[PDB]
């Protein structure tokens, strides 16, 4: 998901003034498919949310009497002692990805909340790990059967080629590597913050975005002043008219470039949203037996993490 | 027979109750509908001109005063032009990406059998049947979905000899009483054999293993035709 | 009628403290459906039903039934 923004024509272009009202009307609907088009994003934004975060209709728990065979979860599990519902390794997500809104909304730019807050996000993601740790890979295609972990990781060997021999023999062997695995999340996460670039550049796209349509408000595109008041307040009307147009006709096109560059960022936000929901089906909730779709080596689980304005995947994988 | 046919009466229903189920489809003339009637709409503005219409402007002001409010509409018409076929742009690319879609769901569902997780749709794909629209597709998908479970008891293992035994397809369920082998997707009781099972390991290298008897197939016919053995060469002493 | 929230002042609506599945959205977890003599009612999305799936180590769960789903999807083209 992307941040959520509205533009409204009038309060950008000219404020406060009645006669630049008279001569926007001039220009017909042009406000019409400039807010219509921001506003479409914003919809957009928010089905991306209900496309990935939410897949299943059932809220699944763990059960408060754990033997997973050696395995600790308690990194990717929530913490049920904090106030907000986060795990261990949510709590480096959103601590490394990065007032600034309060100025922009004080020039006429609107950011609308999303619709999915945070806290429902991470109950989704709890719902789906506490599912694939009991459930295995029966939630996803119909009713929950219980099976035993033991069991699922089993099936799961038998699917890659790997008699189920192995899991009872290297048990213990799994047991270490697995969680000194999930320990290095940790440590990659503390020590580089470069890993999530990928959802700091989307911010910094749209703070770019954001700040340079507001920052074309103080140029004069040809005309006397940027200021509304400077202009007719000295020029006669008949030539107010005519340098007030200038300033219309300069505010509109950095206003359509700007609307034009979201529909072309919103396009790109849902090519990446359909290529996360695809993996939360086929990776998460069941197996794929895909090459270097769930990652390099043979698929075994994935691990899914909540993370602001996109989603983190954990795979666990045979190499 | 039921459940399939049951199925294909209830599109029938669903479908003339509920017309908002092609909405996605819907949406696709209305958006371009809204692109035809606003690029219309457009001529009719002054576009900061003192009037929409150029037979008008030609017909009153001067030729020097005329050529620079005609250029205003003409100004004004191409950048309001532009505007819809950057539009138009934009939502090809959304029509074109959901054909893409759509074509990968026509090979691999309908086509061929795809074990892809909720490509097909929710639960295990079995055939799919496509169908004509207006500006689109529809899918029907068959799938397979449990109803009804039952709590078992399991065992990782089976220790007979002293070797492990472990299943070769399904996994051990039990009553209470006598261990049997079945499928994950459906409850199908079978005596455990050494032709449903493997000897892999030792039972001291498994969690959990649990004492049983292996029955073997081939131990009640070798010994009831060792004992026409016995007693054929019984009469060989006597 | 008068209930605030992140999403700003919301009048002619009742705040409900159940959580239900609404229909029209609002924002910031906030949501709106028309319920009952009927009036419209605002509250905190619902996120389903829970369900507990137990766990252990012997247990596990055989479906002794099946059912065929047909699915109907509309992709235009």
């Amino acid at each position: 998901s992307m941040t959520k923004t509205s533009v409204d024509c009038t309060m950008y272009i000219c404020g406060d003034s009645t006669e630049c009202s008279n001569l926007l009307l001039q220009y017909g609907s042009f406000c019409t498919q400039l807010n219509r088009a921001l506003t479409g994003i914003a919809v957009e934004q928010d089905k991306n949310t209900q496309e990935v975060f939410a897949q299943v209709k059932q809220i699944y728990k763990t059960p408060p009497i754990k033997d997973f065979g050696g395995f600790n979860f308690s990194q990717i599990l929530p913490d049920p002692s904090k106030p907000s519902k986060r795990s261990f390794i949510e709590d480096l997500l959103f601590n490394k990805v990065t007032d600034l809104i309060c100025a922009q909304k004080f020039n006429g730019l609107t950011v609308l909340p999303p619709l999915l807050t945070d806290e429902m996000i991470a109950q989704y993601t709890s719902a789906l790990l506490a599912g694939t740790i009991t459930s295995g890979w029966t939630f996803g295609a119909g009713a929950a059967l219980q099976i035993p972990f033991a069991m699922q990781m089993a099936y799961r060997f038998n699917g890659i080629g790997v008699t189920q021999n192995v899991l009872y023999e290297n048990q213990k062997l799994i047991a270490n590597q697995f969680n000194s695995a999930i320990g290095k999340i940790q440590d990659s996460l503390s020590s580089t913050a470069s890993a999530l670039g990928k959802l700091q550049d989307v911010v910094n796209q749209n703070a770019q975005a954001l700040n340079t349509l507001v920052k074309q408000l103080s140029s004069n595109f040809g005309a006397i002043s940027s200021v509304l008041n400077d202009i007719l307040s000295r020029l006669d009307p008949p030539e107010a008219e005519v340098q007030i147009d200038r300033l219309i006709t300069g505010r509109l096109q950095s206003l359509q470039t700007y609307v034009t560059q979201q529909l072309i960022r919103a396009a790109e936000i849902r090519a990446s949203a359909n290529l996360a929901a695809t993996k939360m089906s086929e990776c998460v909730l069941g197996q794929s037996k895909r090459v270097d779709f769930c990652g390099k080596g043979y698929h075994l689980m994935s691990f899914p993490q909540s993370a602001p304005h996109g989603v983190v995947f954990l795979h666990v994988t045979y190499v | 027979a039921n459940q399939f046919n049951s199925a294909i009466g209830k599109i029938q229903d669903s479908l003339s109750s509920t017309a908002s189920a092609l909405g996605k489809l819907q949406d696709v003339v209305n958006q371009n509908a809204q692109a035809l009637n606003t690029l219309v709409k457009q001529l009719s503005s002054n576009f900061g001109a003192i009037s929409s219409v150029l037979n008008d402007i030609l017909s009153r002001l001067d030729p020097p005063e005329a050529e620079v409010q005609i250029d205003r509409l003409i100004t004004g018409r191409l950048q309001s032009l532009q505007t819809y076929v950057t539009q138009q742009l934009i939502r090809a690319a959304e029509i074109r990406a959901s054909a893409n879609l759509a074509a990968t769901k026509m090979s691999e569902c309908v086509l061929g059998q795809s074990k892809r997780v909720d490509f097909c749709g929710k639960g295990y794909h079995l055939m799919s049947f496509p169908q004509s629209a207006p500006h689109g597709v529809v899918f029907l998908h068959v799938t397979y979905v449990p109803a009804q479970e039952k709590n078992f008891t399991t065992a990782p293992a089976i220790c007979h000899d002293g070797k492990a035994h472990f299943p070769r397809e399904g996994v051990f369920v039990s009553n209470g009483t006598h261990w049997f082998v079945t499928q994950r997707n459906f409850y199908e009781p079978q005596i455990i054999t050494t032709d449903n099972t493997f000897v892999s390991g030792n039972c001291d290298v498994v969690i959990g293993i649990v004492n049983n008897t292996v029955y073997d197939p081939l131990q009640p016919e070798l010994d009831s035709f060792k004992e026409e053995l016995d007693k054929y060469f019984k009469n060989h002493t006597s | 009628n008068v209930f605030q929230t992140r999403a700003g002042c919301l009048i002619g609506a009742e705040h409900v403290n159940n959580s239900y599945e609404c229909d029209i959205p609002i924002g910031a977890g906030i949501c709106a459906s028309y319920q009952t003599s009927q009036s419209i009612i605002a509250y905190t999305m619902s996120l389903g039903v829970e369900n507990s799936v137990a766990y252990s180590n012997n247990s596990i769960a055989i479906p002794t039934n099946f059912t065929i789903s047909v699915t109907t999807e509309i992709l235009p083209v």
